[PDB]
């Protein structure tokens, strides 16, 4: 039979989660964005389509800061990216609150990872319609 | 409901013609034991605000961490963070005041007296007080705990009403403050000689002075005082 693709946490007979695969289509459809690691830091850039002269330039900022030392950029469904960055902010506050030091980047990565994965565990949520490129400088 | 354990004594402050001055000594007392000597109780937020805190030090450290967090948060999705949408002293004050009042209302206070000193974006001087009850007030001079008894009367001789503010120079003001710290060191048993002072000036910006010392103390007359009435030698 079929219908494997109608519901989020469902494994298809070949072991795939189709809804996640469809989320990836939403990403591919989005604006292009990149990150480049350099010898002492990271650089993030994004393409911002101008739909009309009417958009105030410089104004609809897309890159987001998490804590003081982390930058995030994403392609796809933008509101999804925001939601993910909100969570990243709570998640980093929590870490700083308890451990005093600002969150290490690999630690931070995993926090976002676990939250995103969480949204492929149940059919009462949809997966995230973004890929996120993010990074920073930490203790090492 | 709690009781303060490690405490900081007075925070004193006044406004002059261009800005505001605020000072506090570097002591953390533990009852009558003068326990800790390296304690900074002036908290600068941005470059236009200094929050000076007395009372319970563990609570001060909590408020410290709240203020770091406010900076982080205001910077989020804000491309005018370091310009028109930076934190004003009035924002920082009204936030703290909110916290302090909600905390007393839950019968679990932050055991502090706080003075927020700064310069607004239109150049106006900001000086307001908030304590553990959530009580707030402004005046051309403001001091906490012991300082309200001994600094205010000295500082009020210099600025005594609003109209005295344009007449007062940073030299005259800082002198008045420095003198008040010496008086407090003479008569407050919970005070230290070492202190920090900060000026927030609409032209010069923020000057933060650390490791000051009460200088120029009169003790000589002590040699002529003997006994407690009839004793001659």
């Amino acid at each position: 039979g079929t219908g494997y693709d109608l519901s989020n946490s469902v494994f298809s007979p070949d072991g795939r989660n189709f809804q996640v695969e469809y989320a990836v289509k939403a990403v591919e459809n989005g604006t292009t964005s990149i990150g480049i690691k350099c010898n002492d830091g990271v650089v993030f850039a994004v393409e911002k389509l101008i739909t009309s002269k009417l958009l105030v330039p410089q104004k609809n900022v897309k890159i987001q800061v998490v804590d003081r030392h982390i930058g995030c950029v994403y392609s796809g469904l933008i509101p999804d990216g925001r939601h993910l960055v909100n969570r990243g902010r709570e998640e980093a506050a929590s870490f700083k609150k308890l451990y005093k030091t600002p969150i290490p980047i690999p630690a931070f990565a995993d926090r976002l990872g676990q939250y995103v994965q969480a949204h492929t565990l149940y059919n009462s949520v949809r997966p995230f319609g973004v890929s996120t490129i993010f990074g920073g400088v930490d203790k090492n | 409901t709690q009781q303060p354990i490690v405490t900081g004594t007075s925070v004193i402050s006044m406004k002059y013609d261009n800005g505001v001055i605020i000072a506090a000594d570097n002591l953390g007392s533990y009852g009558s034991l003068l326990r800790f000597n390296g304690v900074e109780r002036l908290i600068p937020v941005g470059d236009n605000t200094v929050v000076g805190i007395s009372g319970d030090i563990s609570d001060m450290q909590h408020i410290e961490r709240l203020l770091k967090d406010l900076v982080t948060e205001n910077a989020y999705d804000n491309p005018l963070a370091d310009a028109e949408e930076a934190l004003e002293p009035s924002y920082i004050f009204e936030y703290l005041a909110t916290v302090m009042y909600q905390r007393r209302s839950k019968m679990n206070p932050l055991w502090n007296a706080i003075i927020v000193a700064g310069v607004q974006s239109n150049g106006d001087q900001f000086l307001r007080y908030v304590n553990l009850l959530g009580v707030t007030y402004s005046s051309p001079t403001l001091a906490t705990g012991f300082g309200a008894h001994m600094a205010n009367p000295l500082l009020r001789k210099v600025v005594d009403r609003e109209s005295d503010i344009p007449k007062t120079t940073v030299q005259v003001a800082e002198e008045a403050i420095v003198n008040a710290m010496r008086v407090l060191y003479y008569r407050d048993a919970r005070s230290s000689r070492n202190f920090s002072l900060a000026i927030i000036d609409k032209n010069t910006g923020l000057t933060f002075k650390k490791n000051l010392q009460v200088e120029n103390m009169k003790w000589d007359f002590a040699k002529d005082i003997k006994g407690y009435g009839t004793q001659k030698i």
